[PDB]
């Protein structure tokens, strides 16, 4: 019955994988299927370039889909269909899977008395939208998205893994259409909604890590910069080659640094052609955050224009352009004078975390604490009439 | 208004009472008549377009000179004349409610 | 109208049928009506089009049976309002065209009445209402389907600092190909009223992101001499769009507001207040994460 | 309304909530006034626990 | 002045107006054919168009005594001479102010 | 995690009569003359001196015991610092206009 299923697949593979094959025999027979839904999770890392997966998961998709979770049903199937590359077959075999999770669910919630079955459909509709976006059909996926998103905002005891699956098919949709902002903020989403459990491997961090960190650069009101920094994703691959520069130039931005910035983009032009068109706009962003900085950093709010010039290594007259393009953007809001020379600046967007900046706050209340407790001595001593 | 027994305070709109006359002609249109079958008024139907019909259209014109866009219509004549009919027939014409 | 007597002609058709009528059906009537309308075009009355127009009920066009003859109407009197140079009014009658299902449903039929739209709200006068507007088009999908009309817009809807002569040197081969806003012959004339709305644009912004500016410098924003700059600034102030004060030695331009000492201390007002209220959230977040963490 | 309830400081993955007492007092309460309804739970403090 | 300045009248239909009114009438009841309108006016001559109405039901009367659901040719022309004497003696040509 | 919702403290107008009679004390939810409100300048600037104190060692605990970041307190208390207000502005010498006048 399942024995053709196993013996067939066992040829075609390498031979590091045959007792994998006959483990699935052997927890069949038990009917202990507990053992079972984590060795197919499991075998998809250990072959990942031959779809001998694939075609095991079709036994399993039609036998044990209630007497195993459907949270494993969709993590095993998901890497199979992702790395298919022939994306109509992926788009078939999926909707004849939500065909019998629909049936399936009716008789089981009240049959089992303990379970649920109806969670298994959301995360169906997200791997659909995935396909869509690989595919090169980036509208049909997002309005299939935008039906999905209703759902969820709707339910409130939903699985940790639907999460999950939602920001990751929203992240790859704006990246298809290149909106640097809107892939930054929900990557971070992805990171937070991270399961010790199986629903990664080892390539999908390096390579969102390579995604972000290009975003980043690019933004028109990322400053997330240090946020980066000290993420773990970005921390441990910084020692290969293509992540070496793409460090260095995430770090030399966060510290405004101009040295070792201008250093790196020189490399860049020639190296990716990405930034071959951008060098424009990574030289005005430097000198953008910076401005922020040295006023800020400071107790004085007000600041002359001649202190910026020497600091963003441009005259005068970009100055008040850059200072005018942040308060269009929303980031900061004040004025120019070019009558007495002044930027004057009344609010700020939140800054980058570092040790440093939070001793400098720290310092900062020192000064006006003193005031209210030497005023609070003066105001208790006097009145002689109090309640007298 | 409806208004609290316990603290005599305004607790809540109460939307005005429609009078249903009036708001029975209000809702549904008592159109259309046409003018070519009214015979023997043909004439005051007419006449009635030019005092109604041309300031409704265009103020534009009667702004233009100056003088007032004229209005207000006595109806009269020996009753089962029909001018209530042609209060309906001038309106038809406008699709005027 | 192949003749001469097109002068003699266009009066006849008027006088007689702009009277109404009673046993003629409305169709019939319309058609005539759009006759006179294109004559009164012709002719160089556009006084007597603009009667004309509204002498037929614009409540007679929402039905799909005048669904054809609403195309029609709404085309004659762009034209009515783009000779007199009022520019607001032309925008409206094309949006009911876009909105028109059969231009709106076909992909061809679309592209030629969208890119109308947005020159004229682009050379409108930019009012309170009219930034609403031109924040319509841009939330329209279709505005993102067309490219030329994509990058024109964007640069007026947000406010940011867009220097004359790159709009000049740029858009001039982009737009002539269209005609009528700006490739028309009596719409060639239209680039001079280009110049005019980039610069305004240019002085709003600025009002706003300075409030005190040297004449000397402002020659360079908006690359307008210092005759041209002191001049233009001092209508805006007759149309009631800014307050300056405009020194006329070529010194300041200050685009600020005489205040009042109570104004000012408003402020701090809510400056105190707001910082006040922070230090409530911070005391009870404080506690939570030094229990729980 | 108090509801039964202990606690051991010990591991505080133990407690004791009464399921029977919550849905006769809610039904008593629909009497009362019909503003009562079960919008939460009160603790006692004195700080917030991770518990 | 300023309320109602315009004074338009309403008299009768005329000799050929009268006619126009049979023709709604006789359409808006059931009838077997008829075709006796050209006499049927001078008869009626001076109605309202009230008594143009009262005269179809006339008709209608003198017909369901002769138990048919249609109204004969024969019951209009008995209709108009009845209808014709009342009018005369309840009469009215007056105009209201 | 949990969320923060302010309090002030309300009762119908039913319950309030016995609340405010039974009350034989000052209140601190009413106030009589001058007096009173001379020690409620003193109450209400001795809360903010309290409160100062915790946000200055929140901020030191964070760098020595190292407790994790929040950028929902640290973001919160940026905009403290552009708020603030300085001396030596136009702004401080119309309060001056003022405090002769009243
Ligand atoms: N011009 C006409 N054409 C057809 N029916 C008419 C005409 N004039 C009068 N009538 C009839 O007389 C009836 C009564 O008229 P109505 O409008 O109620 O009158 P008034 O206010 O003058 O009493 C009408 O409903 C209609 O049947
Ligand atoms: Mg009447």
């Amino acid at each position: 019955e399942i024995d053709t299923i196993l013996s067939t697949l066992r040829m075609e593979a390498d031979p590091s994988l045959h007792p994998l094959f006959e483990q699935f025999e052997k927890f069949y027979e038990e009917k202990l299927w507990f053992q079972l839904s984590e060795s197919l999770t499991k075998f998809f890392d250990d072959a990942k370039s031959t779809p001998l997966r694939l075609r095991l998961y079709d036994n399993f998709v039609s036998k044990f889909y209630d007497k195993i979770n459907q949270l494993s049903v969709v993590k095993y199937l998901l890497a199979s269909l992702k790395d298919s590359k022939d994306f109509d077959e992926s788009l078939k075999y999926l909707d004849d899977l939500k065909a019998q999770f629909q049936e399936l669910d009716s008789k089981k919630q009240r049959n089992n008395g303990s379970k649920d079955h109806g969670d298994g459909i959301l995360l169906i509709d997200s791997e659909i939208a995935r396909t869509y976006l690989l595919k090169n059909d980036l509208v049909k996926a997002r309005d299939l998205l935008d039906d999905l998103e209703k759902t969820l905002d709707k339910k409130d005891s939903i699985p940790l893994r639907i999460t999950n699956s939602f920001y990751s098919t929203n992240s790859q949709y704006f990246k298809f259409k290149n909106d640097f902002n809107s892939f930054y903020y929900t990557s971070l989403l992805y990171l937070s909604t991270l399961e010790p459990s199986t629903s990664i491997t080892l390539a999908e961090r390096q390579q969102l890590a390579y995604d972000l960190s290009i975003s980043a650069l690019l933004g028109d009101k990322i400053y997330n910069f240090g946020e980066l920094l000290h993420h773990p994703i970005m921390e441990t691959i910084v020692n290969d080659s293509n992540y070496d520069w793409l460090f260095q130039l995430l770090n030399a931005l966060t510290v405004g640094d101009f040295d070792k910035f201008d250093s790196l983009i020189k490399v860049q032009i020639s190296k990716i052609p990405i930034l071959a068109q951008h060098e424009s706009f990574l030289r005005q962003k430097i000198c953008l955050m910076t401005l922020i900085e040295t006023v800020f950093v400071k107790n004085i709010r007000m600041l002359s224009f001649e202190d910026i010039s020497k600091a963003t290594h441009l005259p005068k007259d970009n100055v008040e352009h850059l200072v005018m393009r942040a308060i269009s953007l929303g980031l900061l809001k004040g004025s120019i004078d070019q009558v007495n020379e002044l930027v004057t600046i009344s609010w700020v967007q939140p800054r980058i975390i570092s040790g440093d900046q939070i001793t400098k706050m720290k310092d900062r209340l020192v000064e006006w604490n003193d005031q209210v407790e030497k005023l609070g001595k003066k105001m208790e001593a006097r009145g002689q009439s109090i309640w007298v | 208004v409806t208004l609290d027994i316990t603290t005599l305070t305004i607790m809540r709109i109460l939307p005005r009472e429609t009078d249903p006359l009036v708001y029975n002609m209000t809702s549904f249109e008592q159109g259309e008549i046409t003018f070519d079958g009214i015979g023997g008024l043909t004439e005051q139907i007419r006449e009635l377009r030019e005092v109604i019909e041309l300031p409704l259209k265009n103020p534009e014109i009667f702004q233009r000179v100056g003088i007032k866009p004229p209005k207000g219509v006595l109806l009269y004549g020996p009753p089962g004349t029909g001018k209530t009919l042609l209060a309906k027939a001038v309106a038809a014409t406008i699709g005027a409610n | 109208k192949e003749e001469g007597k097109i002068d003699e002609a266009a009066d006849i058709l008027c006088e007689l049928q702009v009277e109404t009528y009673g046993s003629m059906e409305m169709s019939e009537k319309i058609q005539f009506i759009l006759e006179q309308m294109e004559l009164s075009i012709l002719k160089g009355d556009y006084s007597q089009a603009t009667v004309l127009s509204r002498k037929i009920l614009k409540k007679t066009f929402k039905n799909p049976k005048y669904e054809s003859l609403k195309l029609e109407y709404y085309n004659l009197l762009v034209k009515i309002s783009l000779h007199k140079r009022e520019y607001l009014e032309v925008a409206q009658y094309l949006q009911e065209i876009y909105q028109t299902d059969a231009i709106k449903s076909d992909e061809a039929k679309w592209k030629p009445v969208l890119s109308h739209i947005v020159y004229f709200l682009v050379l409108s006068p930019y009012g309170n209402l009219q930034n609403d507007l031109i924040h319509k088009i841009q939330n329209d999908n279709n505005l993102k389907k067309l490219e030329s009309q994509e990058s024109l817009v964007k640069l007026f809807t947000t406010n940011e600092l867009m220097r004359w002569p790159i709009v000049q040197k740029t858009y001039e081969p982009v737009l002539n190909e269209d005609d009528l806003a700006f490739g028309g012959e009596a719409n060639k004339h239209h680039w001079e009223d280009l110049q005019k709305r980039v610069i305004e644009h240019n002085l709003r912004v600025i009002s706003e992101y300075y409030s005190r500016i040297t004449l000397l410098r402002l020659n360079e924003l908006l690359d307008l001499t210092e005759s041209q700059t002191e001049t233009y600034i001092s209508d805006l102030v007759n149309q009631g769009i800014i307050y300056a004060k405009v020194n006329r030695p070529a010194k300041i331009v200050n685009f600020e507001k005489p205040k009042n000492s109570s104004q000012l201390l408003n402020e701090w007002s809510h400056n105190v207040d707001e910082l006040l209220e922070h230090i409530e959230t911070i005391g009870h977040l404080i506690t939570k994460e030094e229990i729980m963490h | 309304f108090a509801l039964p309830f202990e606690e051991d400081e010990k591991n505080s993955d133990v407690w004791f909530l009464d399921h029977n007492y919550i849905e006769n007092m809610n039904e008593m309460c629909k009497k009362i006034n019909a503003k009562e309804k079960l919008i939460g739970w009160y603790h006692s403090g004195p700080k917030l626990r991770a518990s | 002045p300023g309320r109602l300045d315009r004074k338009v009248e309403i008299p009768l239909p005329n000799e050929a107006g009268r006619l126009e009114i049979f023709k709604i009438h006789t359409a808006k009841v059931k009838k077997t054919g008829e075709f006796d309108f050209e006499a049927a006016v001078k008869m009626s001559d001076g109605f309202n168009g009230a008594d143009i109405r009262n005269c179809a039901t006339e008709a209608g009367f003198f017909a369901i005594r002769d138990d048919r659901d249609h109204i004969n040719p024969d019951d209009l022309m008995k209709a108009v001479r009845k209808v014709a004497e009342v009018k005369k003696l309840e009469g009215t040509i007056e105009y209201q102010k | 995690t949990f969320l923060h919702l302010p309090c002030t403290i309300e009762a119908e107008e039913a319950e309030e009569i016995g609340v405010e009679h039974l009350l034989r004390d000052v209140r601190d939810q009413a106030a009589g003359g001058l007096s009173i409100r001379l020690t409620n300048q003193l109450k209400s600037l001795k809360g903010l001196q309290s409160k100062l104190k915790d946000v200055v060692e929140y901020l030191d605990k964070v760098i020595n015991k190292e407790l994790p970041i929040n950028h929902t307190i640290l973001g919160k208390l940026q905009d403290v610092f552009n708020l603030l207000p300085n001396l030596g502005t136009p702004d401080d010498d119309e309060i001056d206009v003022e405090n002769h006048d009243r």
